[PDB]
């Protein structure tokens, strides 16, 4: 049989990698590059200049931590090369010269980004073939249905695309820059209100952990504010890494509520439910009925407990009464963008889709626009 | 060429495990441990 | 939180198992390779994670693979001499064009499975027996 | 109104009755014909409409009739894998200069009665069978 291709999902927060045809990724690690801050007085220690991946997260106190990807755009490329090298040689122990590579991209972004990835992967890693696919198309592949609207939300970018019977509508693709990192920064700014202080890059990871453990989307916001003001039954206690104990309380559901009211961050954009409804409304009249019943959630940011009920309630409020709304939220949705990719490289006709080495050599790095959607 | 000891280890690294899978065992897609739901026709039959 | 529980459930099971089986078979193959290459001198490795911790095994492996002389390993039971012994082998790898990421001497000393497995895989792939 | 009600009566009775009667008899005939060729690979179908959705029965029938082995079916139980297998069968049918129209993969997968019957009719009529 032919060599199984490598499915590599480059998210804004985490990087995932695995083999095509598997049901789960084989290596998951944060996409963080850290560099030393203080001075080293011990002679004979390690002289490594850059910590990458989980090793950078292991030692946060003496490092300044940076993200090579922000808002779905690569800003530093040497750090990306380090990320990909650690993914290939260390996390998987594979030879990249004998494996096709599939990559994952947000729908709307700078164009040159694509070229750079291609220009890297044919040159430094010498892969025989590579391909780039949109996140939400792979999510719809992993959903198992051909017709639906895909709403995806990670740490860098939120985007909604409609697809009817395998046909995409490019004018109805909507992108929003409110994502997980904005929620983390808002949680920091709102945790300042209780007297707790977090300022450094190492403490942002602590705040992110607090958000993942103790945040939920309230079904009704004003009623929840009245309940939290009336009683203290909503409070929870968290333990800091240095043994301090903090109490979140009212800040548990105010941070995710910013996904539906972007005026909390000063943004004048609309909420995610309004974005989904507007992306549905831009389509043709006939295909709306199938799109209302096939809404799919994806990405880690949609893992707040209670997001599905709130989204269904708001969309049902916006939509006409005679139509019925179904929100499809699979329990393993965090890896859906990977899983569909692992499906896509296993198809028979996808062997006719690859950007070969010879084609790139013939037509330069601008070939990726002709082949990839 | 001119090294026959470790290129077989390279060939062993291509499969998802370092060992080739058993021909008798079915693939990951059909083993009913796949997380994605199947089609309506197959589940109906 | 049944969906979050199921997400953590899938994370705890399938990713960990699929990584563990690959890691086990890879380290079993690597032990055979390093034992076959270290058998010329009077040396043997019985555990990949523990025998490469101290550093004499690695410097002797680079001695036999390069066929070319290396500096005296420092002698001492403490951690600092162990860091020195790993660092000298890492520097020798740094000379002969082999490119390493996320490699520190304290990573091998502490015993991280991923990094020692990646180092052995890089030795197999990019280094020349010559 | 009443004239429209009479027109609806006429169409719903006569057109639907005649179409369903002819289509039922042709379905029985086509099933009886295809089972004879499918018996040689020890495969049997009960309902023509539902057992052609997966696509393995179609590719095995073409395997019987052509005498040349086809590309292997994709390993899956999804919708897209059924679309792949039906597309492979239809590509082989296009390969042998048999002309088919209004016949996509999703038509066979979704189980349209008229298009499945037309595909079987074209296989019976135009295709070349060698022994
Ligand atoms: N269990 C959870 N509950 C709530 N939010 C979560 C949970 N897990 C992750 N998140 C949020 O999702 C983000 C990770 O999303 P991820 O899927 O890594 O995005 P991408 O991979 O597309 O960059 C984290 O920043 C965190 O804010």
């Amino acid at each position: 049989d032919d060599i199984a291709a490598l499915v590599v999902d480059n998210g804004s927060g985490m990087c995932k990698a695995g083999f095509a045809g598997d049901d789960a990724p084989r290596a998951v690690f944060p996409s963080i590059v850290g560099r030393p801050r203080h001075q080293g007085v011990m002679v004979g220690m390690g002289q490594k200049d850059s910590y990458v991946g989980d090793e950078a997260q292991s030692k946060r106190g003496i490092l300044t931590l940076k993200y090579p990807i922000e808002h779905g755009i690569v800003t530093n490329w040497d750090d990306m090369e380090k990320i990909w090298h650690h993914t290939f040689y260390n996390e998987l122990r594979v030879a990249p010269e004998e494996h096709p590579v599939l990559l994952t991209e947000a729908p709307l972004n700078p164009k040159a980004n694509r070229e750079k990835m291609t220009q890297i992967m044919f040159e430094t890693f010498n892969t025989p073939a590579m391909y780039v696919a949109i996140q939400a198309v792979l999510s719809l592949y992993a959903s198992g249905r051909t017709t639906g609207i895909v709403m995806d939300s990670g740490d860098g970018v939120t985007h909604t695309v409609p697809i009817y019977e395998g046909y995409a509508l490019p004018h109805a693709i909507l992108r929003l820059d409110l994502a997980g990192r904005d929620l983390t920064d808002y949680l920091m700014k709102i945790l300042t209100e209780r007297g707790y202080s977090f300022t450094t890059t190492a403490e942002r990871e602590i705040v992110r952990d607090i958000k993942e453990k103790l945040c939920y989307v309230a079904l009704d916001f004003e009623q929840e504010m009245a309940t939290a003001a009336s009683s203290s039954s909503l409070e929870k206690s968290y333990e800091l890494p240095d043994g301090q104990v903090i109490t979140i309380g009212n800040e548990r559901f105010r941070c995710p509520e910013a996904l539906f009211q972007p005026s909390f961050l000063g943004m004048e954009s609309c909420g995610i439910h309004e974005t989904t409804f507007n992306s549905i409304m831009k389509c043709d009249v006939d295909i709306r009925k199938d799109l209302y019943a096939n809404t799919v959630l994806s990405g880690g940011t949609t893992m707040y407990p209670g997001i599905a009920d709130r989204m269904q309630k708001e969309i049902t409020a916006l939509a006409p009464s005679t139509m019925k709304i179904k929100i499809i939220a699979p329990p393993e949705r965090k890896y859906s963008v990977w899983i569909g990719g692992s499906i896509l490289a296993s198809l028979s006709t996808f062997q006719q889709m690859w950007i070969s080495k010879q084609e790139y050599d013939e037509s330069g790095p601008s070939i990726v626009h002709r082949k990839c959607f | 060429s001119k090294h026959l000891i470790e290129d077989l280890i390279i060939e062993s690294s291509k499969f998802p495990a370092a060992q080739p899978p058993d021909p008798n065992q079915p693939a990951k897609i059909e083993t009913d441990y796949w997380p994605c739901p199947p089609s309506l026709a197959v589940v109906e039959t | 939180d049944n969906d979050n529980s199921s997400a953590r459930l899938f994370e705890r099971s399938r990713i960990k198992a699929l990584a563990d089986e690959r890691e086990v078979v890879q380290k079993k193959t690597f032990t055979k390779w390093v034992n076959s290459h270290l058998a010329r001198v009077s040396c043997r490795i019985t555990d990949l994670y523990k025998d490469l911790r101290d550093g004499r095994m690695l410097i002797k492996l680079l001695e036999v693979l390069s066929g070319e002389m290396l500096p005296k390993p420092t002698k001492g039971k403490m951690r600092i001499h162990c860091l020195e012994n790993v660092d000298k082998a890492l520097q020798f790898l740094k000379e002969q064009r082999v490119h390493l990421e996320n490699m520190g001497s304290h990573d091998i000393v502490d015993g991280n499975h991923r990094l020692v497995l990646g180092l052995i895989w890089t030795i197999i792939l990019r280094f020349q027996i010559q």
